[PDB]
């Protein structure tokens, strides 16, 4: 198992979270697209479909 | 003659298996040539549009 915060489209502060396990490597290749139907994101400058 | 399925496999002279199990090499496909679905894992949580 692995946990992901939902695709950032909010004007609001973030709440506290407790995480432990991190990958060695960026395995998010299986990701085709974030929140396709929005104009906008929020946090951690991501990419859209390639 | 016919197709290679011998329905009458009832105590036939040719003991055990003599019947010509041929592969049907001809498998037709309408639709779309697909392997992988572009899957919308986490749909978009209700947005307002013009």
């Amino acid at each position: 198992p692995f946990c992901i915060p939902i695709p950032q489209v909010y004007p609001c502060i973030t709440a506290r979270r407790v995480h432990y396990a991190f990958t060695s490597e960026n395995n998010n290749d299986s990701l085709f697209s974030t929140n396709a139907a929005s104009i906008d994101t929020a946090f951690g400058e991501n990419a859209a479909v390639s | 003659i016919l197709s290679p399925d011998v329905s009458s496999k009832s105590l036939s002279a040719y003991l055990d298996s003599a019947v010509a199990n041929g592969p049907e090499l001809i498998i037709e496909d309408t639709g779309l040539c697909t392997s992988f679905m572009l899957l919308d894992n986490i749909p978009s949580a209700h947005l307002t549009k013009e």
